[PDB]
């Protein structure tokens, strides 16, 4: 299912190892349908790779990057998303996984 | 399509790689090595005891 | 070299019967409609134009694989080896090192040592196959990605290695007119063409006059290169020249 | 002492070639032909069993063959198969036969039953025996070197080697419905006939006696017989049992391969004079025979001929010698000497033509 | 059946970490960088020492006793530093990249 | 991890390598125990300190 009337909107994000970022996007898909979602930039990544959708929504992605101000093209069902986040430092200095 | 991709070796984490075929909806795949072993030549020359 | 299992064809009579896929190594099947048998009494079936046949085939291993086969290996650079005789005091003395300067071997107070070859030639690539006699200097297919007709029609990794991977094509044809067999398409292997034309032989077109001999592999007499050899030995052998 | 066959039927099948043009329904046809023993002895798998009696004994100058749906007996001498020439009969067990056998394009198998009536089966097969070594002869030489390669041995308690033996379905044989003022006569001979009929009353069902099923047609009735003692092995020829896939059973599949050795032939030893960094050789055949040869620099320079006749060669030898290889004898060994000479020291110059020995027509730019 | 070791406590500090460590029988200690060097270490104790380690920026690995090698990573540590009418900006590149993109300055 | 090693899953067919760095974190002459290996120069056959 091809999508329309997208727009996505950052609520809070903190560019860390974890999944430091969180993001909500707007969308009208044509029917049920599972298709995927991939960050264009490398910059950013998508934990969860694909999922479900149905209609006119808006769906929660969790994201991690390192930059603080980022700019973000996101292919969802083949179609441009743009967005942009003013991300924050975290506190802990030093974790242990990678 | 055959498609080639190159990714670090950092064993435990999600790499994302996307199928761009046109004519077909994209699918992003992800990879996670969980081991990368060398093993070298078994070349013995004596032992001690 | 491999063996073409084909059961006995599936009859359906007066009706239709599809066949439930299996992963065998290359499981191949196909129901063909409106086929018509014959026996001794005419058609085997009663039913005429009902009359289906469900047919399935797949390939194996064969019994010749216990004990005839080619081997792909892969080989880089050796360790040498040497026989060296000596006459010392007029006493033959025949030594046997190892030619890459870390073997030392002692005999009747003399601690002879060769030395790593000047060189590091050899006649042989990475890819070699070999065969019972003799060696090739040949690039056969990736395992897994095998070829048909040629070397990569069947594959394992050991003949104790119960997995086998094949390419071969076999798909099924429309059987005839009453005839009751089984038509399947040709198979062309890797021993069918590959044993008429194995051609350069390596015992027969190495370069600087070495020759081969296999279980294990060695080339002997490469002729190049020179070697170092170092010899320690106490005063007891010589003699002042008061004596001389 | 190798008593496993009492479950088995020496079935019938459809041959596509008997000769005489087209094709029969032959008691003797061959299914599964093994030519993997490089010397080339063939391993055939036939639709008979021989050296075993009906009562299943030990006697192996006999053999077993069904015929009208009945397993008679017939003798093992009037077997017969052939490529081109009268072949041998070797290794000889139940549904496999062991032979030599010479070149042809074809084979065939065929032999004489029990009503003095010969029958036989043909299969293009095209049957061409791979050169071992690097010789071929019209025959075994008596003497000459020992080389590997494998054959078939003589051994019937061979294990691990397997095939399925089970019940075939049916036999039909319309030769039972016969019309009595248009009627059916089930003649059964003491069996158990299946009929599938279009008509009232006993249209289908199971019968064991011979019967009247009346104003019904032939064609419009189906008189098959169904067994249900003895077995055959899955032939991928018969039909199969037709409500699933394999059903139970087993037998081994013995003369099984081993490594061996075998005698190759020699080579006439060629005659051979000498020239000026170069060789003459006249050689000599015995049949179509290989040579090689090469040289001993940084590359080899490698030649393969095929020669049949009375074969004169020259080859230049650069001054690393020459290696040249011919027939199965050790490979011959060449070292280009100083010539005869240039010159010596004479009284004129006539110094530098023995400088046309070590390095002809290079390092006279020096000059 | 070889003892295992008790495991130490541990914080850290910006771009190192400062690891206090009790042993009772004496017990080795080991650490390496995972980079192209490994700048090796090692030392024996036997007192409830404390220890302080430079975490590079590629990643540290420290063993202590027979346990399952505490593995440690660098974070960007932490915020002194933002976006307003001045800078802000130089301690953020002092936390990523510090000894060079000062170089730019 | 080599480049020629094709194998698949579910009729998916993946070849991975050749890889891009053959460097070996092991000298040539390796001492090994029943627990442990070690990168050293032992002496050769004959030359025992
Ligand atoms: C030593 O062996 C050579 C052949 O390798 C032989 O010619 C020579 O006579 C021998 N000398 C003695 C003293 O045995
Ligand atoms: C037969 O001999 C060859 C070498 O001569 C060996 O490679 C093969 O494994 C042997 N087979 C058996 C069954 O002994």
């Amino acid at each position: 299912p091809s999508v329309t009337d997208m727009s996505c909107e950052v609520p809070a994000c903190t560019h860390s190892s974890d999944f430091g970022g969180v993001a909500i996007i707007k969308y009208t898909a044509s029917k049920k349908g599972k298709c995927a979602v991939h960050s264009m930039t490398n910059a950013v990544t998508i934990r969860e790779a694909d999922v479900e959708v149905e209609g006119n929504s808006q769906l929660q992605i969790s994201f991690s990057t390192a930059l603080a101000s980022a700019e973000f093209r996101v292919q969802v069902c083949s179609t441009q998303v743009h967005c942009a986040a003013a991300c924050h430092p975290p506190k802990d200095h030093i974790v242990n996984y990678p | 399509y055959e498609h080639v991709t190159v990714i670090p070796n950092t064993v435990g984490v999600p790499y994302k790689t996307l199928v761009n075929r046109p004519g077909y909806s994209p699918m992003v795949l992800e990879m996670e090595l969980q081991s990368v072993t060398l093993e070298p030549t078994l070349s013995l020359d004596y032992i001690t005891c | 070299e491999y063996k073409t299992v084909i059961p006995s064809p599936y009859v359906k009579c007066c009706g239709t019967a599809e066949c439930k896929d299996k992963s065998l190594p290359d499981y191949s099947c196909k129901v063909f409609t409106g086929v018509y048998p014959f026996m001794w009494g005419g058609a085997y079936c009663f039913c005429d134009a009902e009359n289906t046949q469900l047919s399935e085939a797949h390939v194996e291993k064969s019994e010749s694989c216990k004990t005839e086969f080619a081997s792909a290996y892969r080989a880089h650079t050796a360790s040498a080896s040497a026989k060296l005789r000596v006459l010392y005091q007029g006493n033959n003395i025949t030594v046997a090192a190892y030619a890459n300067g870390d073997h030392a071997v002692t005999v009747k107070d003399a601690k002879f040592v060769v030395g790593p070859m000047s060189s590091a030639w050899t006649p042989f690539d990475n890819k070699i196959v070999v065969y019972k006699g003799d060696v090739y200097n040949m690039d056969y297919p990736p395992f897994g990605a095998g070829r048909p007709g040629q070397f990569g029609d069947i594959q394992s990794r050991t003949p104790e290695s119960k997995d086998v991977y094949a390419n071969t094509q076999l798909v099924l044809q429309r059987p005839a007119a009453g005839t009751v067999h089984v038509p399947y398409s040709q198979a062309p292997s890797g021993f069918k063409y590959w044993l008429k034309e194995r051609g350069a032989s390596l015992q027969h077109t190495a370069p600087f006059g070495c020759q081969i001999a296999t279980n294990p592999v060695r080339a002997v007499n490469c002729a190049v290169g020179n070697i170092p050899i170092s010899i320690d030995i106490p005063d007891a052998a010589f003699t002042r020249v008061v004596d001389a | 002492n190798f008593n496993v066959y009492k479950a088995t039927r020496p079935y019938l099948a459809h041959c596509p070639d008997c000769g005489e043009g087209h094709s029969c329904h032959s008691p003797i046809a061959l299914e599964r032909i093994r030519n993997e023993a490089t010397d080339g002895t063939l391993k055939i798998q036939v639709s008979l069993q021989i050296g075993i009696k009906t009562d299943d004994s030990h006697d192996w100058t006999k053999l077993r063959y069904m015929d009208s749906h009945t397993p008679a007996d017939a003798e093992r001498a009037g077997l017969l198969v052939r490529t081109s020439a009268p072949c041998t009969i070797t290794g000889t067990m139940g549904h496999f036969i062991l032979a030599r056998c010479p070149k042809g394009e074809t084979l065939t198998v065929g032999f004489t039953d029990s009503r003095k009536i010969s029958h036989t089966c043909t299969h293009p097969f095209h049957h061409e025996p791979p050169v071992i070594g690097r010789e071929r002869f019209h025959s075994r030489p008596q003497h000459g070197k020992e080389l590997p390669c494998s054959t078939y041995v003589q051994s019937t308690a061979a294990t691990a080697e397997e095939i399925e033996v089970h019940m075939p379905p049916d036999t039909p044989d319309r030769t039972l419905m016969t019309q009595q003022s248009g009627n059916v006569k089930i003649t059964v001979n003491g069996q158990t006939v299946r009929y599938k009929c279009n008509c009232g009353g006993s249209n289908e069902g199971l019968t064991t006696t011979d019967k009247v099923i009346n104003n019904c047609k032939i064609d419009q009735c189906h008189a098959a017989v169904t067994n249900h003692k003895n077995w055959q092995y899955n032939s991928p020829l018969v039909p199969r049992n037709a409500e699933l896939g394999d059903r139970k059973g087993k037998i081994h599949i013995p003369f099984p391969l081993a490594n061996v050795t075998c005698r190759v032939p020699k080579a006439r030893n060629p005659t051979v004079t000498y020239g000026k960094n170069q060789v003459t050789m006249l050689l000599y055949p015995d049949h179509p025979t290989l040579l090689s040869y090469r040289n001993m620099g940084q590359e080899p320079n490698y030649h393969e001929e095929w020669v049949t006749h009375k074969k004169e060669v020259t080859l230049t030898v650069p001054t690393e010698g020459l290696e040249v290889t011919w027939g199965n004898n050790e490979p011959y060994k060449y070292w280009p000497q100083m010539s005869t000479n240039g010159t010596a020291h004479g009284h004129p110059h006539e110094i530098i033509l023995y400088y046309y020995e070590l390095y002809p027509t290079m390092t006279v730019v020096i000059v």
